RNA sequence: CAUGAGGUGGCAAGAAAUGGGCUACAUUUUCUACCCCAGAAACGAUAGCCCUUAUGAAAUAAGGGUCGAAGGUGGAUUUAG
């Protein structure tokens, strides 16, 4: 269903029970793009 | 030990076949070692034979892009076993085959059965 | 830390009570120095304590042949004996004429439903009918593709109705009415 | 989706570019 | 939360082929006849045409299940020819081997 | 060169487990399959939907056991019984470990719609078969 | 003929409660709620009780997400019942609880089905207004307004006094209302207007003799309003009646205040706090009255009060002291072990240095004694002075004049 | 009322001794229902309201018989034997398949 | 306010050459019988139009009907085993 699989993993990062490395890889990289970019 | 028998006599099976279907050959001849010792402690007349295997190989491309001259080919070795029982009742079979299906192995040993009951008509 | 049950388990102690179900490996319980792995070119195969494939074995450590015997002392029951039917099945034919099948295809995983589990083919030998001296002959000619000649066996199959318990009620109903349309004489039975 | 999403030890290797 | 916009173009073509599946089963049971002569079979031909796009099962193009390639797909394990091959080499489907024959 | 599941020799200081040191032409020759189910035997259905659940459970537990998972999991499957076995490092406090068993057991029970049981195993350090 | 046998209907899932009998609860192991590696196994009681709670917070956290957003979990795969969640709703939402349901009483009114349903789910001063409005809106309406008010014995019997003014909870608000003749005149009044009603009408006499010699023979929960008064099924009674010579957890307190416990042992072959009192307070018996002690050591807690009676079993009967050290934590717990070998050449002097190795993390002064019996003993004497004698002079003469330098200050620090 | 079924709740606590062995997870798991109801019959649940080999297979009782020799009825015998060979469709959807077809040849 | 998203229609035919294979140019062949003791013929069978059929909202593929072309073992050169 790909919403059922991908939005439950969104909230389980939000409640912090599942720590994923890909979206950690964005929101640290997006931190260092907005320092200059954008 | 509570069983509470009733009015109604047996359904009576004959020549229950079990086709255990596996991938690893070492499980199935260790599965049938259990199954002969799960059944000859009930005095069940038993034979075993091994149907020939159907290995359904298929091919795939190797690189992500170009080069059809380079394939890699995959296979399934999926193996077989028959647990040809013969002449056992409806109560005994469905508890023998209980202890079989409860304790069939992991993913290996897919199982198929045939049940032949005899049954006077109208 | 402090690896238990293996310096502390003794022999002449009952193992079938230790692994009651089928389980995974759990090496700290298993007292064998079993080894796994393809060794390196100057080395021993891998240990027992940190493996992966001794846990990827389908694990027939449950149900040792003493566990088999000691299980069934409470499972020799549920069980009433096979009737002394005077076998080779010919004297179990005129007692028990028709023969059926009712298969299950046990898969694993999440669901149960295999739609190839309503397969019912019903086998009857014709020497068990015993009321067929001309209504044998249009039973045979009604079913075209069945009734072999070397063996006088009729196989009627039903996979048209979704439940297994009523395919058996379908197979018994076409056996009973084709028998009667055979014993139905027709008007154009003569003009052949 | 989720089934795109991946580990870290493949992600830094594809971002550092330490081999040619 | 499909991996492309492309998959969500195609999820629409599998649910709108599914609710309108009963209709397309019954109105197109009214054409493929010899009986019920042609005036009875030609006003039913307009109604399928006025039934929309994204409803017929020919508008699906049968796609891989996680990386959305349209072709190079293996139907039995659902996935394309690369990402199924990504898992079969870490040993992550039951009983997939390299064939050496 | 073919680079399908090998790690490449670099030096003498790179450690590696038994599994990912082994190349994928050793899948049933020297290795086992990492997940057992009744799907790929013929002709059985439900080989198809299961493996897109099979790939989640090693992408779920790579994140919910974070920093501590020793190698890949083993996802056995016994009828309507999903059996996950895992070897995990000895780095976390056990009060945390017992939390995410029953967290992940009853969240994977209520996703697959089966029962799920976890069997953890604790190793002190990552088990190395080859100093490549 | 051949007669077909009996369709032995094999009593479903009891087919494998049949097998569970064959497997015994094995020894040499932790109870099965935990995991089977040594790191995840616990060691003592404080770890093991917390761990099942630590398992338990696995459930209520995981459950919360399911019940706070169920639309991730409505893919139904077969079927277990495993799936998450002005007149009509007034009886419907009385089942899913209270205060927001029962507030709807008057906007609707701006019957007796939900006047004895929605007016029950509170038990509530303001919601007692709708309690006397019950038949102002039967028997159940006027019944347990007071049986749910022996908690929220005053305002309950007063409403039992004010219900005779004009169930089994007639006999429950008024059951525990000195008072042993109105007690008499209450169970004569039961025919005027059980194993629970009789089981509540002596709960109150328990806290506030001649009626306690009478209250019995008018069953399992009809004993805890009796066994609080003294302080098979026939082999319960041949145990219980001869005890005057929720259920059991007092009977290990009587048998510890007084072969006596083996009568209880039959009903064990028939709570987490008091299920140790089961076992800890049983081990003090079997230790006192040796071979039968050593078996029951392996059987109970493998699958602070239990090691304060553990050690003196070995006093009245020799080599299992270094065996039973490693189950202390699995000073105070480290000294009574060091009592006994001070009261032999190879196995006793080792583990005291492990009590020393415990101590690096009447106690310290008894480590030199057993060690020299069968260098590093002096560095304890270095700390006995900055934190007995007649063996220090003993070990000096055998070990000579540099040890006659050892005994010089032995009297100087006296 | 509530007081009869709540005594089914607090009663459960006093006897709930722990699981304690490897078998009683399987015992508990289908007393609730997450495990399978062993033995497997591959059709557990799944009743179709007592379907029974004349509702599925003789769609005569739902035909509402027209003039039979007309060309419409021969088209309905084609559709009827098609719905006959369904193990996939139930008998409530077989008559609903005719029900749309019933509201079409009264129109046309 | 787009290099993103969505809708309908359309895009894939050849002055030419060239790569890969099928068909051939036939008597070790062609048609039927049989699938290996015959008997007839003494060529080649596409493509193109035509008629049905399949599948499909809607015509690509098969079959049949007609036509029966270029084609006579092919240069320098080259491929495989
Ligand atoms: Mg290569």
């Amino acid at each position: 269903n790909h919403h059922t699989y991908a939005e439950l993993m969104q909230t389980l990062r939000f409640l912090g029970l599942y720590r994923d490395e890909h979206q950690d890889f964005m929101d640290e990289q997006k931190r260092l793009k907005k320092l200059r970019g954008k | 030990p509570v069983v509470t028998i009733s009015d109604e006599p047996d359904i009576l099976y004959k020549r229950l076949s079990v086709l255990v279907k596996g991938h690893d050959k070492a499980v199935l001849d260790s599965y049938e070692y259990f199954a002969v010792l799960a059944a000859k402690e009930l005095g069940i007349s038993i034979k075993v034979h091994e149907p020939p295997r159907k290995i359904e190989r298929f091919t795939l491309l190797q690189s992500v892009h170009i080069y059809k001259k380079h394939r890699v080919q995959y296979e399934m070795r999926t193996l077989y076993r028959c647990l040809e029982l013969e002449h056992l009742t409806g109560s005994t079979a469905d508890v023998y085959l209980e202890y079989i299906q409860r304790n069939l192995p992991e993913g290996v040993a897919m199982e198929v059965t045939k049940t032949q009951l005899e049954q006077l008509p109208e | 830390a402090l690896p238990p049950r293996t310096e502390k388990m003794a022999v002449d102690q009952d193992w079938p009570s230790v692994y009651p179900v089928a389980a995974p490996f759990k090496p700290s319980a298993v007292p064998l120095p079993v080894r796994m792995g393809y060794p390196v070119k100057k080395g021993v195969p891998m240990a027992k304590e940190g493996n992966l494939e001794l846990l990827k074995i389908p694990n027939f450590l449950h149900l040792t042949p003493v566990a088999i015997k000691k299980h069934c002392e409470a499972l020799k029951d549920f069980c009433t004996e096979w009737p002394a039917a005077l076998d080779s099945d010919e004297k179990c034919e005129k007692h028990f004429p028709i023969e059926i099948d009712s298969t299950d295809y046990v898969s694993s995983g999440p669901s149960v439903r295999n739609p190839r589990a309503r397969v019912v083919v019903l086998r009857v030998k014709l020497s068990s009918l015993n009321l067929d001296d001309h209504a044998k002959k249009k039973l045979i000619k009604l079913v075209g593709e069945r009734y072999c000649k070397t063996t006088d066996v009729l196989t009627i199959k039903t996979d048209r109705c979704p439940l297994r318990r009523q395919n058996y009620d379908y197979a018994v109903y076409l056996l009973t009415v084709l028998y009667h349309e055979s014993w139905n004489t027709e008007e154009w039975e003569k003009s052949k | 989706s989720f089934f795109t999403k991946l580990t870290a030890d493949e992600l830094w290797k594809g971002a550092l570019a330490e081999t040619g | 939360h499909y991996v492309d916009w492309r998959m969500w173009r195609d999820v629409k073509r599998r649910k709108m082929a599914y609710e309108y599946a009963d209709e397309r089963l019954r109105i197109n049971s009214l054409r493929k006849n010899t009986i019920l002569p042609k005036i009875l079979q030609d006003v039913a031909d307009e109604e399928i045409a006025a039934l929309p796009r994204d409803s017929c099962p020919v508008r699906i193009r049968n796609r891989c299940v996680m990386t959305s390639r349209p072709r190079g797909v293996k139907r039995r394990w659902r996935l394309s020819r690369i990402v199924f091959r990504h898992l079969a080499d870490h040993g992550q489907l039951s009983g997939i081997q390299r064939a050496t024959w | 060169k073919n680079r399908a599941a090998r790690v490449r020799v670099s030096k003498g200081d790179k450690p590696v487990t038994y599994e990912e040191a082994h190349a994928p032409h050793y899948i049933a020759h020297r290795k086992g399959w990492l997940s057992l189910h009744t799907g790929n035997l013929d002709g059985e259905d439900h080989a198809a939907e299961r493996t897109v659940e099979d790939v989640f459970l090693r992408k779920f537990m790579w994140g919910t056991f974070p920093g501590c998972l020793a190698d890949q999991l083993v996802l056995k499957r016994r009828g309507n019984q999903l059996e996950i076995c895992a070897v995990v490092l000895r780095q976390l406090s056990p009060h945390k470990y017992y939390f995410l068993v029953g967290y992940s057991e009853t969240l994977l029970s209520y996703f697959y719609k089966c029962p799920v049981r976890l069997h953890l195993q604790t190793v002190p350090s990552k088990v190395v078969y080859k100093y490549l | 003929e051949v007669v077909i046998p009996k369709k032995k209907t094999w009593d479903k899932v009891a087919v494998l409660q049949a097998l569970a009998s064959t497997v015994n609860r094995d020894t040499t192991a932790v109870p099965y709620v935990f995991q089977d590696d040594p790191y995840l196994m616990p060691a003592s009681s404080l770890e093991s009780r917390s761990f099942l709670l630590a398992k338990k917070s696995g459930e209520n956290v995981a459950k919360f997400i399911i019940n706070s957003y169920p639309k991730y979990f409505q893919k139904d795969i077969a079927i277990p019942c495993l799936m998450p969640e002005f007149e009509p709703q007034i009886k419907d939402i009385s089942e899913a609880a209270i205060e927001l349901r029962k507030v709807k009483a008057s906007v609707d009114m701006f019957e007796e089905n939900d006047e004895t349903s929605r007016r029950k789910a509170g038990h509530t001063w303001r919601a007692k207004n709708n309690a006397e409005r019950i038949f102002s809106l039967n028997e159940h309406s006027y019944c347990t307004m007071i049986r749910g008010m022996v908690k929220h014995y005053e305002q309950a019997l007063n409403l039992y006094t004010e219900l005779l003014n004009n169930d089994v909870y007639t006999f429950n608000a008024l059951i525990e209302a000195e008072k042993w003749s109105k007690i008499l005149e209450l169970l004569r009044h039961m025919v005027a207007q059980n194993l629970q009603t009789f089981n509540t009408i002596l709960k109150c006499l328990r806290r506030f003799a001649l009626q306690v010699l009478r209250e019995m023979k008018a069953s399992l929960a009809t004993y805890h309003h009796i066994i609080r008064l003294f302080d098979l099924k026939r082999s319960s009674f041949i145990i219980y009646d001869i005890m005057n010579e929720k259920f059991f957890q007092s009977a290990m307190s009587i048998c510890s205040s007084l072969e006596l416990a083996y009568q209880v042992h039959g009903l064990l072959k028939t709570p987490d706090q008091h299920r140790n009192f089961y076992y800890s307070k049983f081990f003090d018996l079997i230790c006192l009255m040796i071979d039968v002690t050593l078996k029951w050591y392996e059987d109970l807690i493998p699958s602070s009060q239990t090691m304060i009676h553990l050690l003196q079993a070995l006093d009245v009967a020799l080599e299992v002291i270094p065996k039973i050290w490693k189950d202390s934590k699995e000073s105070d717990l480290r000294e009574e072990i060091l009592m006994l070998m001070a009261r032999l050449q190879v196995a006793f002097a080792d583990c005291a240095a492990d009590i020393k190795s415990a101590y690096e993390s009447t106690s310290l002064n008894c480590i030199a004694i057993l060690f020299l019996r069968a260098q590093e003993a002096w560095k304890m004497l270095g700390l006995f002075r900055k934190h007995l004698l007649n063996e220090l002079m003993d070990s000096a003469k055998v070990s000579s004049q540099a040890i006659e330098v050892v005994e010089l200050a032995s009297a100087f620090s006296l | 009322s509530l007081w009869d079924v709540e005594f089914a709740k607090q009663l459960a606590t006093v006897n709930e001794q722990p699981l304690q062995n490897g078998f009683e997870e399987l015992i508990q798991w289908t007393k609730e229902g997450k495990l399978w109801e062993f033995p497997i019959n591959n059709e557990a649940g799944f009743d179709d309201d007592g379907s029974e080999f004349h509702e599925h297979i003789f769609l005569e009782k739902h035909l509402e018989s027209f003039p039979k020799q007309g060309p419409i009825r021969h088209f309905m015998e084609l559709v009827t034997c098609g719905l006959s060979k369904n193990p996939y469709l139930s008998v409530k959807q077989k008559v609903e398949h005719i029900e749309w077809f019933r509201n079409y040849f009264n129109e046309k």
